């Protein structure tokens, strides 16, 4: 499913003024807009082509709503720092992501509000969109003011308003590449690390979006303690790279199979080292 | 807590000697926000160096891609250097153009 | 989630200026709104408090007339310069725990203010009680008290009934304004009245105490006299009535 | 389009 | 807010105790999703009674209920079984439009609740002072509401308006108005006279 996400980070820094706010937007796996506070007149700037498309209103409305989420910021990251008694003189994040998950109609499918203070879980809400899960009793006192102020009430009627409606509104204009799945080319490669031990590596590359499954399997069997899996990149043009290796013993090469799962291949593939 | 950086180097596209690429430093899991990357040609700083706005991941660690235009060749030598306050000197990671 | 304002009545003579606080009482206000009521009762926006930024006006807002400062996450001040009798009016803020886009909004009690040319003109009022008729008593079973406030200004009074030392707001009803004692002035002092009923059953037993209290809101100390009059400071003037067996 | 109201936690 | 108006139909409404009341409000803004409704009584506060958020149809709080249409922009007060207390000023408004930030109000509806007498037994009586000779006033109760209390010509005379008081305990409303004249000629029936009295009237002598 499509999904539209906006990620928050507020970080003090005691020695270089005021607290810095950067926001970034994404739609599925492509980012779209960033705002960094850190500028004399900072704005909401472009990050994919199909966004230009917005007039100047547009680019207002956004500058308007971080430099409103500078100032929150900035209150709320005193306010953590009263509850959990830290010192003024430390540097703290306040990071936060929210936003939508579409159905296969233009539904909304699950949303999404999760804060995190010095990189640990703070206050999430939860599925119903209506309470919270708040980490600790600092959280319960942001809780209570959340429940105050009827913040769960408002989150849910943006979910299932104008999330929804801008996530589609960007998924029809972008249509061209966030409609379209770009399979991953596969290949198998061969590294000998010793005399009778030659590791395995399959390849995944130019692939959208970035969810993929890659496995090893010995005569069809779930290698997965002994596969190395590296975490999936960016290749910098909007697609991604992964690859799963394997220390397999001189000879038996055609033993091991690789097994590539993704949304743009019409059949998963099953690859061996060739020849 | 503090999460110190994972470092990945590698090419846009399998690489040829002598034909134009771009160079990746794909930096993740790192905790603070604050990061110093240098991509390295022959151990010394490649000038014109870009970044990818700062993200994170559902861990809520840090992620960023610093890449340049480069030109591999058989004997030249690419890394990436990462400073962060869980280093105590700056992490070095030669490019392997097989992984 | 309160939000107050002080003061709640001010009587001051021309040319004074006039601070009034809008204070968020349990919560953080990066914004508070202030608005102007009339006796044609709709909300009129004025002015909008923003933390750490200049006030936004309405359109129609003599600026240098009403100051706005936004004194803290917490507290917003209105200021009225140079006071004329066409800026009484009642001034109303209200503020709510969320910025960015107007979420729920809490009002403060609102402000009376009330601009004189003279302050000769001002006078608390007389309280009366009037005891119920026979003739009720006897046709209805019921015991009808009326309380009357008479030659006060300006419009500034609050009247209640207190049943044995406890106050009442059952079988109440309090006329909605006080009229003019000469329709046809700019200054004309003002009468209200009130009324209360019991059961006659209620009104036989002399056990039973009836008062009815009428606060006024006059001047205040740092007002001075240049007259021969008892100072009209701010005070309460009631007047009782006691069961009445036959 | 991001959420237009923020509230202090 | 520039690109917000908020409209309240009607202005003034008028309804008899028990009877519903409707208080319809449009708006012109997309960006417009809360909608809250305050009720104001004379010389105090308005005060938030209910409100409603454009990803809900109807929100109803007992005898009080809220109905939203966003495709049309139009929402809607309903106040059922109403009651004489229920009378108010009423402001409907929305949080939409671009510029500043701000809620956008109506222009407030008077609600009149016009209290349902049962057992009307009209009277002009004279009441006495209990402090002193001070003296007497007028007191025309138990009126039903189809009764009109004029002002009188006579300077010297004043009457006061209609008002309703409610006795809790025992089921009952009454309606009084009071008149009085500082002229020692002045009788109970000069203020509450044929005009304004109905003919089944006890109006004793004092």
């Amino acid at each position: 499913s499509h999904s539209m996400r906006y990620f928050y980070t507020a970080m003090s820094r005691p020695g270089r003024g005021e607290p810095r706010f950067i926001a970034v937007g994404y739609v599925d796996d492509t980012q779209f807009v960033r705002f960094d506070s850190d500028a004399a007149s900072p704005r909401t700037e472009p990050r994919a082509p199909w966004i230009e498309q917005e007039g100047p209103e547009y680019w207002d409305r956004n500058t308007q709503i971080f430099k409103t989420n500078t100032q929150t910021y900035r209150e709320s990251l005193r306010n953590l720092r009263g509850y959990y008694n830290q010192s003024e003189a430390g540097s703290h994040i306040i990071q936060r992501m929210y936003g939508c998950d579409l159905g296969p109609d233009g539904r909304l499918l699950r949303g999404h509000d999760q804060s995190a203070y010095d990189g640990k879980d703070y206050i999430a809400l939860n599925e119903d969109l209506s309470s919270w899960t708040a980490a600790d009793t600092a959280a319960q006192i942001t809780q209570r003011k959340w429940e105050a102020a009827r913040v769960a009430e408002q989150l849910r009627a943006y979910l299932e308003g104008l999330c929804v409606e801008w996530l589609r509104r960007y998924l029809e204009n972008g249509k061209e590449t966030l409609q379209r799945a770009d399979p991953p080319k596969t290949h198998v490669t061969h590294h000998p690390v010793s005399d009778h031990e030659a590791t395995l590596r399959c390849w995944a590359l130019g692939f959208y979006p970035a969810e993929i499954t890659l496995t090893w399997q010995r005569d069809g069997e779930d290698q997965t303690q002994d596969t190395e899996l590296v975490e999936t990149r960016p290749a910098g043009d909007r697609t991604f790279q992964k690859w799963a290796a394997v220390v397999v013993p001189s000879g038996e090469e055609q033993r091991y199979t690789c097994h590539v799962q993704h949304e743009g291949l019409p059949k998963p593939l099953t690859l061996r080292w060739e020849p | 807590i503090q999460r110190t950086p994972k470092i990945q180097v590698y090419s846009r596209h399998p690489a040829e000697n002598g034909k134009s690429n771009f160079l990746n430093c794909y930096v993740s899991g790192f905790h603070p926000s604050d990061i110093e990357v240098d991509l390295l040609k022959n151990g010394e700083r490649i000038e014109k160096v870009e970044h990818s706005d700062l993200s994170f991941s559902k861990d809520w660690s840090f992620y960023l891609l610093y890449y340049t235009e480069f030109t591999p060749t058989e004997k030249d030598e690419y890394a990436c250097r990462v400073n962060h306050v869980t280093l105590s000197q700056p992490k070095i990671v030669k490019w392997d153009r097989d992984m | 989630a309160v939000v107050s304002q002080h003061p709640s009545r001010v009587i001051c003579k021309s040319g004074t200026s006039v601070k009034i606080e809008c204070r968020s009482l349990d919560f953080q206000a990066t914004t508070m709104f202030w608005y102007r009521q009339f006796p044609k009762q709709s909300l009129m926006l004025m002015a909008t408090s923003n933390e750490g930024s200049k006030a936004t006006y309405e359109q129609g807002v003599e600026k240098d007339k009403f100051l706005i400062n936004h004194a803290s996450l917490t507290l917003s001040t209105l200021t009225v310069t140079s006071a004329h009798p066409e800026d009484s009016s009642f001034y109303i803020c209200s503020a709510g725990p969320t910025s960015g886009r107007t979420d729920t909004q809490y009002f403060g009690p609102g402000t009376r203010l009330t601009v004189l040319e003279d302050l000769k003109n001002v006078f608390p009022p007389e309280v009366a009680v009037f005891e119920p008729s026979e003739a009720e008593i006897s046709h209805t079973q019921k015991a009808t008290l009326v309380c009357l406030a008479t030659g006060f200004y300006p419009d500034h009074v609050e009247l209640s009934w207190w049943v044995n030392g406890k106050e009442v707001h059952s079988g109440v009803c309090t006329d909605p304004q006080p009229l003019k004692e000469q329709p046809a002035l700019n200054d004309s002092r003002y009468a209200l009245s009130s009324r209360l009923r019991v059961s006659a059953t209620f009104w036989q037993n002399p056990r039973n105490h009836f008062r009815c209290q009428v606060q006024f809101y006059g001047l205040s100390e740092n007002d001075e006299w240049t007259q021969d009059r008892a100072k009209p400071v701010t005070q309460i003037v009631s007047a009782e009535a006691w069961g009445r067996a036959d | 389009l991001p959420f237009d109201k923020a509230t202090i936690m | 807010s520039a690109g917000e108006n908020v409209e309240q139909h009607p202005s003034t409404l008028s309804v008899q105790e028990g009877d519903s009341a409707v208080i319809k409000c449009t708006y012109s803004d997309s960006a417009s999703n809360y909608f809250p409704w305050y009720k104001q009584e004379l010389g105090k506060r308005p005060q938030l009674i209910i409100d409603i958020r454009s990803n809900v149809g109807e929100k109803k709080d007992q005898r009080i209920a809220v109905t939203l249409n966003k495709t049309a922009k139009h929402f809607s007060l309903h106040i059922t079984e109403t009651q004489p207390e229920d009378s108010a000023v009423y402001f409907c408004a929305a949080d939409g439009g671009a510029g500043s930030y701000q809620l956008t109000f109506g222009k407030g509806t008077k609600l009149s609740v016009i209290p349902n007498i049962q057992n009307p037994d009209p009277a002009v009586y004279q009441l006495r002072d209990s402090k002193s000779s001070d003296k007497s006033v007028c007191l025309f109760t138990d009126f039903d509401s189809q009764t009109n209390v004029s002002q009188s010509k006579d300077s010297d005379v004043y009457i006061t308006d209609k008002c309703v008081l409610d006795m809790r305990s025992m089921d009952f409303k009454s309606n009084s108005a009071v008149a009085w004249s500082n002229k020692s000629d002045f009788a109970c029936a000069n203020a509450f006279n044929n005009s304004i009295i109905p003919e089944d009237t006890f109006f004793p002598s004092p």
